[PDB]
């Protein structure tokens, strides 16, 4: 049962540091060696450096100055820790291990990532709204309107991940405030309104804030 | 048979 | 630094039919008589997953339909059938030196048969008009395709410039798009004003359909 997390900050201003931890089990880190890679957002996959089972460490040449790579195999932890951050290093960053041990500088097994922001701006929990269903039994539209936090991402479930059919949690926006908003929508029959309750959960891992919201209509 | 990447310590 | 071109930037296919995916690098990624070339599927909010390692190698659990060929610098990822689940980017990498370099990836939409757009409409929570700002949201569900044109209207009045669109990715089950226009007015202008009107210009639809309500009604 092979798996990969990254954990780090979410925000750094920029000139400071950042370190990110990946924590692994299912496999020894004396065995097999680990990349990190990493994604601007809209953007494509930057190659930053690699530790090998033995401990011989490669960096992308472009960031040598600026990068740290370092392991424990007695914890199961692998390091990142950039110096000198500007904004255009802005990405998820990813810990991937070397494709089945085979040495082809290739990747298998993932993290599912850590999203980091480089700017001065102070972190900021969002609003959560109710989007109410009209006065439509056919097909009722209902969500929630995720407003003003900063940075990126947050995370939409329904009923603590029990609804997932007909959900769609939109892209965020950048608004003029300099501030995210997105809405997360859910697609439900007419008759499910008076009997069954709809809570949406919403998470932001940068402000530590989770946020469950209940979205019922009328009481005009 | 395919030898480990070029790029790999050797 | 070896560069890898990849081409085209997007792609449409339609079900049934063959997706081909172009990868140039500026030099040979060949050693030993095998190819250190790498094929990956990225999806939304996941990772990117290997299909194809060394040029022409098929990963297990990955269909058939998928296939890489090519070597030294010109190399191919092939699908036949193309399926709805495919609707993803697909990046090269190679590791014939360092640093591991990827292309900037080739996006593959799914076309499908036209299929038009579930409009409905959203008033101002009671809530977010206490803090003083008002967000009146529009939604355009699974349609297809994803030229879609969105007009506010307040009291009969075209409006522009006060409004944001966002769209979801490509659907893996369908091959439908998603829409969110969100119209924001300050409390005042809102209150000031009475009939607030979404209409939607679609290829799927005859004509442009309305949706609206009155500051008030249920």
């Amino acid at each position: 049962e092979v798996k990969l997390q990254e954990s780090g900050p979410g925000l750094v201003a920029p000139s400071q540091s950042l370190s990110i931890t990946c924590t692994v089990s299912g496999f020894s880190l004396t065995g097999y060696g680990v990349n990190w890679v990493r994604q601007p957002p809209g953007k494509g996959l930057e190659w930053l450096g690699m530790i090998w089972g033995d401990g011989i460490t490669d960096y992308n040449s472009a960031l040598k100055s600026r990068l740290s790579i370092s392991k424990d195999n007695s914890k199961s932890q692998v390091f990142l820790k950039m110096n000198s951050l500007q904004t255009d290093d802005t990405a998820r960053y990813y810990c991937a291990r070397d494709y089945y041990g085979r040495r082809y500088y290739a990747m298998d097994y993932w993290g599912q990532g850590t999203s980091v922001t480089v700017s001065s701006a102070s972190t900021k929990g969002p609003s959560v709204f109710p989007l109410a269903p009209s006065s439509k039994g056919g097909t009722a539209a209902l969500g929630c309107l995720v407003k003003d936090y900063f940075p990126e991402p947050v995370t939409v479930s329904w009923n603590s991940g029990a609804l997932t059919s007909g959900v769609h949690t939109f892209p965020a926006v950048l608004q003029s405030s300099g501030l995210y908003s997105l809405s997360s929508v859910v697609t439900v029959p007419s008759s499910s309104l008076g009997t069954q309750t709809y809570i949406c959960n919403v998470n932001h891992k940068p402000s530590n804030t989770k946020v469950d919201k209940k979205v019922e209509p009328k009481s005009c | 048979q395919a030898p480990a990447s070029p790029a790999a310590p050797a | 630094d070896i560069e890898l071109t990849q081409s085209p930037a997007s792609l449409a296919v339609s079900l049934g039919q063959r997706a081909t995916i172009s990868c140039r690098a500026s030099k040979s990624v060949s050693s030993s008589g095998y190819n250190y070339m790498f094929w990956y599927q990225q999806k939304p909010g996941q990772p990117p997953k290997l299909l194809i390692y060394l040029a022409s190698n098929l990963e297990s659990g990955v269909p058939d339909r998928f296939w890489g060929s090519g070597s030294g610098t010109d190399f191919t990822l092939n699908i036949h059938p193309v399926e709805e689940e495919d609707a993803a980017t697909y990046y090269c990498q190679h590791s014939r030196e360092l640093p591991l370099t990827f292309g900037a990836g080739t996006k593959l939409e799914i076309k499908r048969t036209v299929a038009a757009p579930s409009v409905f409409i959203f008033p101002p929570s009671d809530e977010q008009l206490k803090s003083g700002t008002a967000s009146v949201v529009c939604l355009l569900n699974n349609f297809y395709p994803r030229e879609a044109k969105v007009q506010w209207k307040v009291d009969n009045a075209l409006q522009s410039g006060n409004s944001q669109e966002s769209v979801t990715e490509q659907d893996s089950k369908d091959s439908t798009y998603s829409l969110s226009s969100t119209l924001t007015l300050s409390k005042a202008d809102y209150e000031k004003h009475k009939v607030y009107a979404c209409e939607v210009t679609h290829q799927g639809l005859s004509s442009p359909v309305t949706k609206s309500f009155n500051r008030g009604e249920c």
